[PDB]
């Protein structure tokens, strides 16, 4: 099948339950050894008699890809309009999964993860209080610029880098859609590993874990216009969809709450929920 | 003839029997093979020692206690003294391999107790101190069985191995997910697990990279009565499977 | 060079309708969701055995 | 002081040298590693955040034709540590080059890499290993003849090469327009 | 194109040059293979590392100088540390391999000396204490050049080095019968001789046995004049060629 | 009028996507983009020899 190829499917159903008389034999379906690995697949009629009933259900929204392909918030980030003085006045995200709860438990679910990428970006903009708020601002131009692992950073809101010779940028006017790209397979690897038991150094040391594989580069975040009297306070909200996607290993999902985007530490939570007793209604 | 019971695997000069087994779960579907001309990409000639590399190496056997809360092993790394697949380790920058996972525990009709026997695909375990980072040697013991934990806390960038949450924050019940059996002592006296090469890239270092770690978890704790033998070990025998190495260069660790 | 596809409709009392497609880009990667293809497998995770389980059998013997 | 005159292009050689010497060492990083940096792969690899390939350093003798030699020319691939003596630059992948005639033998360098692409800039995770160079023999002379001479090496890109992820470089940059 | 005094050696990851050879002596006109089917006895499966031990291993070179006697190194002993080599050497009871040797030394037109570079089988030593016996640690210093000695004495249990008699009571300059090429300066600046697995079985002990010795002695002395480079060393870099073992064990000396 | 063309997909496990182009303006230089034309010749600078340089051989004799 091709997942960069949308418009090209595969229509499988659910399974009918097949009529079941009853029995009186030597062959028994339900008695089985789960020490095997193996899970029983067993279907209702081997141990009740079923009439006969049609499934056209289909497992639709629970394909990887319908999952997955819901545009998701992983980060959001601040800037004011200001002065090569302002160190506020532009502002950078190194690019992570791992930053918010939601997105991150759904793509842990898989070990390994291979697919393009939907960015979305939501843009929003408010007046800071002062005496100047009274101000005819102009509508604001953005610029959000991609800096991949190697190249130069902006050290100000307004230097060389954001030229862009080379680097991709996305340039968005208020008011406007929300500005949105798509990405490939950007990995060195041929799968994204979201987990990495493993070192960042041969001799067993150095960084721990998934961090040492994920160097994604980071976004560079500025006004493009000079400031007004009164300054306005800029936030990026970057959206994230995994669409073409492919999935490998299934992981049990997190229980434990998430504590750092750098690492997969945990402090040790409950099984499941407490209840009144062993038998409840 | 044949009883499904009864099995015997033959890999190198190493035989093991077993008269009581429960079939052998071979990993994601997948028997283990080499790596093909299509999905390479170190251009040197591979290294396959075959025999030398590919055969049942025992590790060391830890006993099997009422109250004792779990163990965890580490591939390749627990291989890496055992023998000339040890060696093609040491010399090699990057190696390739699958395994035949053997786990042993023998016990009697009056004893009772069930294992959870699971091999774990990039098994990242997370720091006790939720704080700080872990270290290499609250890792693995390469050859010896690391521990899992029934107290929540431990020293100095040690993992958090308490049990139910299997030492990476997840609910331990569902580890069944990987490959996996049971050594149930009225069922079995045996498990096996045949783990095809799983990693997002055709080929890593053999140090750096544990690509999955065995996890023997009790479900149901070993017990029996009055003066019937206490001691019962768990023993872990495991044979490397069409390994193959790439770039050659002096001993190596740095 | 159009696409033309089964639209999701759903299972009609006792059909099929058309949608169109044109890719409108150079790259793959700028294509829509590939939201159709409803494929299994789940034998790899349920059934991982070297020896076939027959369900009608013991599990042992 | 040698960086900004010609003498950063010519190794010194010598004769009466002993036998393990080293000559010379150094990660390969191209594109990051000062050796081969700036030069036109360094430069070209400076505009992309991804490389895949094998490398070839062309190995030229320029000391008397008069002069002989022998040296070990090794690449030891990452995990080890760089090879601190003449035998564990011998374990890795080598060319022992015998100067004569043909005034330079070239050192090819093997794509060995776990992943199908390593990053332009340094990263612990793609490490590329190191290239060293030794006497194997040592530099000899008849008697009217300098006793130090020189090498010197070229570096490009085998026919597997390539580069991904276009980006700006840091080689070049400005406070203000120019006039 | 091709002139015959330019030739280049790839075994491995190694590939030797030389732009002054003189042909290449393939040992008693039998180049180098695998023990056949008919040839066997030990029944197990044999392991052939290929590249990984069959490659050029640089042994440690020794300086020629004027009045310098001779030298002599041991096979398959001197390659006992010998990287992947040495380590199958070491797991394992029996071993069988041929091997290209390749002994390397440049000087200049105004340099004179010529050396005999000769692979000799079964070269059985004598104690120079006739009376005594010889011993192991005067017999090979593995992959460090044993010498010839000029002086027809040595310390206690020592070999009778005195060059003249091949340190095995014969004359020096009838060692030609064995597979031996010469090193003179003013013609070439290599010698190369492909050794085939001489013996009379099979396979046997990498250790207890020397199967062959490589002897390099100077019959015309090295010499030079007035200020022209007195430093002159000669190599030796020796590759395994169709390398197999038999009999897996442990750790292997004793 | 319109062109069919093959949009940059990928090396697949063990395929051909197509995008449509129609020309909007009458100048050719409004037009998208060459970037699919893979071609190279390192040839002129990599050997400009007179005469053939063959690998195998002696560079001098
Ligand atoms: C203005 C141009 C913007 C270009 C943005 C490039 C963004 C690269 C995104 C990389 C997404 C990586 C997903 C990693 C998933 C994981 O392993 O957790
Ligand atoms: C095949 O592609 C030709 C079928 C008819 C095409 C109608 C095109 C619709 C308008 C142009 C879309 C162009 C996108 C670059
Ligand atoms: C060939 O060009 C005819 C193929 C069908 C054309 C569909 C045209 C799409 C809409 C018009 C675009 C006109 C641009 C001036």
């Amino acid at each position: 099948g091709d997942v960069q190829n949308a418009v090209e499917g595969a229509m499988v159903r659910v399974a009918d339950t097949v009529q079941t008389s009853a029995t009186n034999s030597e062959r028994v379906p339900n008695l089985t050894a789960v020490e095997t690995g193996h899970t029983s697949q067993a279907v209702p009629g081997d141990t009740m008699q079923t009439r006969h009933v049609i499934n056209n259900h289909v497992r639709s929204e629970s394909t990887i890809e319908n999952f997955l392909a819901r545009s998701a918030c992983v980060f959001y980030l601040e800037y004011k309009t200001g002065t090569k003085e302002d160190s506020n006045s532009f502002n950078n995200w190194v690019i992570t999964t791992r930053r918010v709860a939601q997105l991150r438990r759904k793509l842990e679910m898989f070990t390994y993860l291979r697919f393009d990428m939907e960015i979305t970006v939501v843009i929003t903009s408010s007046q800071d209080q002062s005496t100047s708020q009274n101000q005819n601002a102009p509508v604001l131009t953005h610029q959000i610029m991609y800096v991949p692992p190697g190249g130069p950073i902006p050290v100000s809101v307004d230097d060389y880098s954001w030229q862009t010779s080379t680097n991709p940028s996305i340039f968005w006017t208020e008011g406007n859609a929300p500005a949105r790209m798509s990405i490939p397979f950007i990995s060195i690897g041929n799968a994204y590993s979201n987990f990495y038991d493993g070192w960042s150094h041969f001799s067993q040391a150095g960084v721990y874990g998934f961090t040492t594989l994920n160097n994604m580069g980071q976004l560079f975040f500025r006004h493009v216009n000079k400031p007004n009297p009164a300054a306005i306070t800029s936030v990026a909200r970057i959206y994230f969809k995994p669409k073409h996607v492919r999935a490998w290993v299934p992981r049990p999902p997190r229980l434990c709450p998430y504590i750092n985007s750098t690492n997969v530490n945990f402090e040790p939570k409950p099984v499941t929920e407490v209840r009144t007793n062993i038998i409840t209604t | 003839g044949y009883s499904d019971r009864v099995r015997s695997i033959t890999l190198g000069n190493s035989t093991i029997t077993t008269q009581e087994c429960a079939n052998v779960v071979v990993g994601y579907g997948e028997w283990p093979e080499y790596l093909s001309d299509n999905e390479a990409t170190a251009e040197d000639q591979p290294t396959q020692p075959d025999v030398a590399t590919c055969r049942f190496y025992t590790l060391d056997s830890v006993q099997w206690e009422n109250g004792s809360p779990g163990w965890w092993w580490k591939f390749p790394d627990a291989l890496r003294d055992m023998g000339l697949f040890g060696q093609n380790m040491y010399y090699h920058y990057l190696g390739r391999a699958g395994y035949t996972i053997h786990v042993q525990c023998n016990a009697s009709k009056f004893h009772q107790g069930c294992i959870l026997v699971v091999c774990v695909p990039e098994a990242e375990m997370g720091s006790a101190q939720t704080s700080g980072v872990v270290n290499y040697e609250h890792i693995s013991k390469g050859e010896i069985a690391s521990r899992f934990t029934t107290t929540t806390t431990a020293e100095d960038h040690g993992v958090q191995a308490a049990v139910w949450n299997a030492g990476m924050g997840v609910g331990v019940g569902n580890l069944t997910i990987f490959p996996h059996q049971w050594i149930n002592l009225r069922t079995n006296n045996s498990a096996t697990i045949v783990m095809p090469y799983v990693n997002s890239v055709p080929m890593d270092n053999m140090y750096r990279h544990h690509n999955f770690t065995l996890m023997i978890i009790p479900f149901v704790p070993l017990d029996f009565s009055a003066g019937a033998s206490t001691y019962v070990p768990i023993t872990v025998t495991v044979a490397p499977m069409c390994a193959e190495y790439n770039g050659l260069r002096l001993a190596g660790h740095q | 060079g159009a696409q033309v596809s089964t639209q999701k409709t759903g299972a009609h009392e006792t059909s099929i309708i058309h949608y169109t497609n044109i890719n409108y880009y150079k790259d793959a990667a700028s294509n829509s969701a590939n939201r159709q293809d409803f494929t299994q497998d789940p034998g790899k995770f349920t059934e991982p055995m070297k020896d076939v389980m027959i369900k009608t059998l013991p599990a042992l013997n | 002081a040698k960086v900004s005159s010609m003498e950063a292009y010519r190794v010194e050689l010598s004769t009466n040298t002993n036998a393990g010497t080293q000559v010379f060492g150094f990660q390969l990083n191209p594109g990051a590693e000062s050796v081969m940096n700036r030069t036109l792969m360094g430069e070209i690899l400076n505009y992309y955040a991804h490389w895949s390939g094998s490398i070839k350093i062309t190995f030229v003798f320029c000391g008397s034709a008069m002069t002989t030699g022998k040296f070990l020319l090794s690449y030891a691939p990452p995990g080890a540590g760089a090879p601190k003596t003449r035998k564990d630059a011998m374990l890795g992948t080598h060319v022992v080059w015998d100067v004569g005639l043909q005034s330079s033998c070239v050192l090819c360098i093997p794509w060995i890499s776990q992943t199908h692409y390593r990053f332009v800039e340094k990263d612990p995770y793609t490490n590329a290993g190191f290239v060293t160079c030794w006497y194997q023999t040592s530099v000899v002379s008849p008697a009217s003849n300098q006793p130090k001479c020189y090498m010197m090496c070229m570096v490009s890109a085998c026919n597997d090469f390539s580069v991904r992820m276009l980006r700006d470089t840091k080689f070049i940059e400005q406070t203000s327009f120019y006039q």
